[PDB]
């Protein structure tokens, strides 16, 4: 099967999407399972910046400080707090053109181009390798042989 | 065949609601579990055998306030589920209550006023209540004025706005809200009567000799000023007067719609019945300056009409010899273009008295509701108070974080603005 | 509904709240084992806003409770309403931090972390509606302003939109009970302003001056200490427990008292304190409670309310008393001192009224004020940590955990302007 | 004259036939023991002398819930030897209860049925009851089912199944035998009415205000829908329905007969009393989307025909004005080729209360029976989760070994598909 360059590109997004819509620490009590899908489809402010902090982004000039991307966010996400794939990708371009905002002989296109290059999104594994979380275990109040023991299983194999 | 929907938005709101709504059942006979032991039709609705129920529906997003309504008294009156209540308070701020909370409740209370309005047949109008220095109380009620202007249309709308006092002040960012909501409801409501808690502080202070007043007490005087203006429609008078009959004979131009009101006699079983209480003392008495039930003064600005309503014994005939005497008076004057001002309306039954309350029953009463050129000051005051704080920008940032742009504010002080140009360029005479 | 969990951290913070839950527990009559024996049925309306329900009828507060050292909370356990504390949420190491925040903050508190904010979240992510999260702790230990802070910016980062309170714990130059303070105050503002939605400083000092000359009472122990701010800390939330004229939650009360993001440190006091042989003598009143409320020894900080303007003010009045004495007495106690005000925010005073008072009184006020004062409490600290630094005095002990200089030389600089741009809007006029 | 017959199978159709027979035995006047201390015969029959027997049947191959029943209350009222009962549980395994121990036990059902059917002269049709998700349910009702349908013919069938929650699941495999039940029971069952437990959960949460429900709060819930629905055969009514027409009326196609269910009002006697419940107000909340019985979203799709059932003093004009509104509404839309979709029943007998139950005693109610094209969702997502594990063939050695082929699977997948695109292509316009 194949995808199409922007979706190739775009179901590398999609899945760099759908990794950080699940990392959100959701604030409250007794949620609604429609509430919890609703918010595994969105990215909020904390996610977004999450992301562009482990892409090397966040802070790497005055145009994308956290005040900046805070005013980007609420003025292009959804509901003001939240954004759905298509304005992922619509903050994605906004924080390309700022990020960029210097090199005054770039065009718009030219510079959304030179951010999907810098984040090596058309190397999946590569672009897989940045995601980093936020936190979770496993609920299991935690705490010289710890190091760890890949027992290779001896292949009872076709000379074997 | 004629029928009125009452509007309780805010925690204020919800307090004047009840407050009217023991003087209706009062007034009426009917008993706080909604049963009897053909004049209630203005206000109720016949379920058919037994009980009736109030035309009326509750708004907060602050649950504390519908749950005390939910389990006193007159838990048997209200439909259970006309009383809609959020669960996070928008806490002052206007934005919260206009783009954050308020929309995904305001479905809610559209789809009830729809099924409360296929009911009525000849529906008059909306009337709501909402204080204004709050968040959820101005944002809420301009979203459903809003809302309201475009499903309905050209029904009227009336607006029993408590604006904040000059002084006086119980938050510190209701200027801000204040504002907002009077560019909010400048273009869509047709009727706004003013309440600052101020000048009734003052009345019940001087009239009826109280020195620690409760909000209870204000309510009562605000309950009875509705109770005077809407009898007409439920009640046989030698001279009626609609809801309808406002917008032709007290509001000269669209955008002059906010007036000032007065009631009298208010006095005190104490010392009430040692004197008369003749038409003409208490015609006098509602045109006093200190009985204004909005702190302004009228001395300072000229009046353009004045629609006053009497209920009880009294007789055309003394309604125009003491409408004389306050056109001879030299210290009140009308303006140029304004021959005669004056609209009157007489109606028989005395006003209805709430046992542990604090008036006492009389036979005559008066309540006017007077439009007048120096409602300008309380604009005036309250631009200034809001420019003090946008200067420096401050408390900002809690308003541009809830989705509200930036511009928005300027544009209110525009509209407020040109409202006070306006008022001006009127008052001169030709 | 809006309930908010409680996080203490760190020795001085599992004394407070040893001390608030019990004054909690006794406000809604629950006996040390868990069950109900109250006389009012308001008593029970509002409970899931800080305990839990279980089967058997029993009630377990929503307390989380962490520490470096497990003696603290072995020792909790064994005193009055020990009981109530779920096992489950006890964490602790075996190790202990030693009064260093380095330790506290990236070696230990970093491992140990994983496991109490498991409980956070479970706690959370279950809850009605969450208004937010209050935390107690102490600036003078390694631990806890290690630990508590991390924790801060961990739990700010899952949950943007909530509120977060801190009642903190300055260590004072007057009474030092540890060496290094100064490094770890420093260190535990800078993380403090940027993530905490509102920050309360209360003084071991000030709570000694107070024991002394208001109550004089001969021998105070922390005990005493710990009741008082217990009562502080009891009265900002009482309304949103009991119904009242004007319920104000935490964030009605963020939205009138921050100005600006970064203004968000206020000092509170409690009124009324009487001694024992005169609290025959007093009689309360409104005027009376107002009168102590704004008295400067009255602070629950050593920081002089008179060398600096208000930038704003709150009070949370108890009891069933009349609305119209208390906006005029806030009117009056704002004309005598219109020097002690700033002048370009009009109407800096928020007022709040709760028809519930504490058990054994019939009126109480809680006060929280925004002053320009406190600036002296950071330069006093400020002054000891550069002191101190200016030789590499016990730096060695941080530096040998991965820490390095540049984290004091950003702290020094992150404090100092916080200190200039505090007091940069005393100075501002209109 | 009119007889109809319910059957139950497996652990859910128990528990709630059980939850229906205290329901019916109340609404009768009969006692536990079967003695009355001419509407009875739908259910009942007359013994000649004292007792009635109820026309139900009772199935299950796991002992432990007949021998529950055979030692309750209800001991002396069920016939000794129509409880049939096996020995050896299907244990969630579909091809166990369709092929290996359900045939054996099917002939004494089968024979059972012969038995009561001759005594009936006019039977109406069949009631079934069966949860989805389990072997023996599933099995044993699709065998029931298929021989039935060539038994008798043309006698209508009514299912109540319990398909599996969107999220919430108890089992690990009942999406394969929740697919193959339905495959079986698609083209030989005449109604099927949905009934997941979710949307009841919330219905109990919301209303009832009960935190912590247990099956037998759903499955009276469940019971007063299937007495409202057959009221109309034993109670006098201004406008009857009988059960034979619904086919002509809810039913376009033949292949698409299933529909999804509400009921109103749900209130407890605390708050009820409080508000009128008119018939207007009650017929709103009956169409509520989050009201549904099964969790769909009506809004996603268009509606086909509405079959609403009243019950009480409701007067038809009342009803009429009500569907008007209804039909006002732009949230609510019709399919094109349907002008009128509503299909109207009043009945006077008001809904009886059950002592220690959560429902108060109310004298108008409403129950709907409408069918929608939404109800698409359900499938497409059981089939998702069916392909997931399809795909990797797990868990199908459990289904192969027990006598099933391996090709059954596939077929059930594509009567999936070729349903669900009936559906789609119904719901579009000329
Ligand atoms: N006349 C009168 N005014 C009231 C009463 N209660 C509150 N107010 C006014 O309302 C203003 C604040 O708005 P509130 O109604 O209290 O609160 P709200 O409208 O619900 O808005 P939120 O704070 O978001 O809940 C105050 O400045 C008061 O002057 C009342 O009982 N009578
Ligand atoms: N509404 C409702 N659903 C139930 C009840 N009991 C069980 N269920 C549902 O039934 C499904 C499993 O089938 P069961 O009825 O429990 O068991 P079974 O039908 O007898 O099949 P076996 O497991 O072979 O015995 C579960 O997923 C439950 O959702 C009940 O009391 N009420
Ligand atoms: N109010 C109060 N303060 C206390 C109490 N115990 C200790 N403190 C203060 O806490 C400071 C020491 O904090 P510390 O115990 O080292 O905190 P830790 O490092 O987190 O354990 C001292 O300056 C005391 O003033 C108490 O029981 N009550
Ligand atoms: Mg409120
Ligand atoms: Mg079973």
């Amino acid at each position: 099967k194949n995808l199409t360059k922007e979706q190739i590109r775009m179901k590398n997004l999609k899945e760099a999407f759908n990794f950080y819509c699940k990392q959100q620490n959701v604030t409250g009590v007794a949620f609604t399972f429609d509430r919890i899908v609703h918010e595994q489809n969105v990215i909020n402010l904390a996610c977004f910046m999450l992301f562009l902090k482990q892409f090397n982004i966040l802070n790497k000039n005055k145009y994308v400080t956290k005040r900046e991307i805070q005013i980007m966010f609420k003025k292009y996400a959804l509901n003001y707090k939240e954004l759905d794939l298509d304005h992922f990708k619509i903050m994605i371009e906004k924080v390309a053109i700022a990020f960029y905002k210097e090199e005054e002989n770039l065009s718009n296109i030219d510079r959304v181009e030179k951010l999907y290059q810098y984040i090596e999104i058309d190397n999946i594994h590569k672009f897989r390798s940045k995601f980093g979380l936020l936190n979770q275990p496993f609920n299991i109040q935690v705490k010289p042989f710890d190091q760890g023991r890949d027992i290779v299983l001896k292949k009872v194999d076709p000379v074997v | 065949m004629r029928e009125v929907i009452s509007i309780h938005v805010g925690q204020g709101g919800i307090q004047v609601g009840n407050a009217c709504w023991e003087l209706f059942c009062l007034e009426h006979g009917i008993q706080p579990d909604g049963q009897m032991p053909d004049a209630f039709n203005t206000f109720f609705s016949e379920t058919g055998a037994g009980k009736h129920v109030p035309r009326a529906v509750f708004l907060d997003l602050e649950p504390t306030v519908i749950d005390e309504v939910r389990t006193g008294t007159y838990r048997q009156l209200f439909h259970p589920e006309q009383l809609i209540s959020g669960k996070e308070d928008a806490a002052n701020n206007f934005a919260r209550g206009h783009y954050t909370i308020g929309k995904e409740i305001v479905d809610l209370c559209l789809d009830r006023i729809r099924k409360l309005a296929d009911n009525c047949t000849g529906l008059q109008g909306f009337l709501v209540f909402n204080s204004v220095g709050g968040g959820t109380g101005s944002g809420l009620g301009s979203l459903l004025l809003e809302r309201l202007s475009v499903d309905y249309g050209k029904k009227s709308k009336l607006g029993f706005t408590i604006y904040p006092s000059p002084q006086v002040s119980t938050a510190v960012v209701e200027p801000y809200n204040s504002i907002l909501s009077t560019h909010s409801l400048l273009e869509h409501t047709d009727v706004a009567v003013m309440l600052d808690n101020e000048a009734i502080y003052d009345i019940c202070r001087r009239n009826l000799d109280i020195e620690r007043p409760t909000y209870t007490n204000l309510n009562r005087l605000i309950a009875q000023v509705i109770s005077s203006l809407t009898a007409s429609l439920r009640f046989d008078g030698a001279l009626n007067v609609d809801i309808t009959e406002f917008q032709t004979n007290l509001v000269p131009y669209p955008r002059i719609h906010f007036m000032l009101s007065s009631y009298a006699p208010i006095i005190s079983a104490e010392k009430a019945y040692h004197e008369q209480l003749s038409v003409a003392e208490i015609t006098n008495s509602a045109f006093e300056p200190a009985n204004m039930m909005a702190k302004c003064d009228p001395r300072h600005g000229k009046y353009m009409a004045c629609s006053m309503m009497y209920r009880g014994d009294v007789v055309p005939k003394d309604v125009n010899a003491s409408i004389a005497t306050i056109k001879t008076k030299r210290t009140i004057q009308f303006v140029d273009w304004c021959p005669t001002g004056f609209k009157v309306g007489i109606n028989y039954q005395p006003p209805t008295v709430v046992p542990g309350g604090d008036l006492a029953k009389v036979m005559r009463a008066v309540c006017m509701i007077s439009n007048s050129t120096a409602i300008a000051e309380v604009f005036s005051r309250l631009d200034h108070k809001f420019d003090l704080m946008y200067a420096k920008r401050a408390f900002v940032h809690w308003y541009v974080g809830e989705g509200m742009e930036e511009g928005e504010f300027s544009e209110a002080r525009e509209d407020l603005a040109a409202l006070e140009k306006d008022y001006e360029e009127v008052g001169i005479e030709t | 509904m809006r309930e908010i969990v409680h996080i203490q951290g760190g020795q001085c913070g599992n004394q407070i709240g040893a001390k608030f839950w019990e004054v909690i527990s006794d406000e809604h009559g629950i006996d040390p084992t868990g069950t109900y024996h109250g006389d009012s049925d308001l008593q029970l309306e509002r409970i899931n806003v800080y305990y839990n329900e279980a089967t058997g009828g029993r009630y377990v507060p929503r307390a989380i409770l962490m520490d470096l050292e497990p003696g603290t909370m072995d020792s909790v356990r064994a005193g009055p309403f020990g009981q109530l504390f779920r096992p489950d949420n006890f964490v602790f190491g075996q190790t202990g931090a030693g009064n260093n925040w380095a330790k506290g903050h990236y070696t230990e508190g970093a491992e140990l972390i994983d496991s109490v904010l498991d409980v956070v979240r479970k706690e959370a992510e279950g809850c009605d509606c969450l208004q937010g999260f209050q935390i107690t702790h102490s600036l003078g230990g390694g631990t806890g302003s290690g630990m508590g802070t991390l924790l801060i910016s961990k739990v700010r980062e899952e949950y943007p939109d909530r509120i977060m309170e801190t009642f903190s714990v300055v260590p004072s130059p007057k009474v030092s009970d540890t060496v290094v303070e100064p490094y770890n105050a420093t260190l535990s503002v800078h993380q403090l302003v940027e993530n905490a939605d509102e920050c309360m400083v209360i003084d071991n000092e000030a709570l000694y001056d107070i024991c002394f000359r208001t109550l004089k009472l001969t021998t105070p122990t922390y005990g005493d200490l710990n009741h008082l701010v217990s009562a502080a800390m009891s009265g900002v939330t009482c309304c949103l427990r009991f119904p009242g004229q004007l319920n104000s939650d935490l964030r009605k009360l963020a939205v009138n008292l921050i100005p600006f993001p970064r203004l968000h440190f206020f000092m509170i006091g409690f009124a009324p304190l009487t001694s024992r042989g005169s609290q025959q003598y007093r009689a309360l009143t409104v005027p009376e409670l107002t009168q102590q409320m704004f008295d400067a020894k009255n602070m629950m900080c050593a920081a002089d309310p008179r060398h600096g303007r208000y930038l704003t003010a709150s009070a949370l009045f108890r009891g069933r008393m009349s609305t119209k004495e208390v906006d005029e007495q806030m009117l009056n106690v704002q004309n005598k001192n219109s020097s002690y005000f700033v002048e370009w925010i009009p109407n800096n005073i928020k007022s709040s009224i709760c028809d519930i008072p504490p058990k054994g009184l019939k009126m109480a006020v809680t006060f929280v004020g925004n002053s320009t004062a406190i600036q002296e409490m950071f330069k006093r600290v400020a002054e000891q940590f550069t002191a101190m630094f200016r030789r590499k005095a016990f730096l060695h002990w941080y530096t040998g955990e991965g820490m390095d200089e540049m984290e004091f030389t950003e702290a020094e600089s992150n404090m100092n302007d916080l200190v200039s741009e505090y007091q940069q809007y005393q100075d501002a006029t209109a």
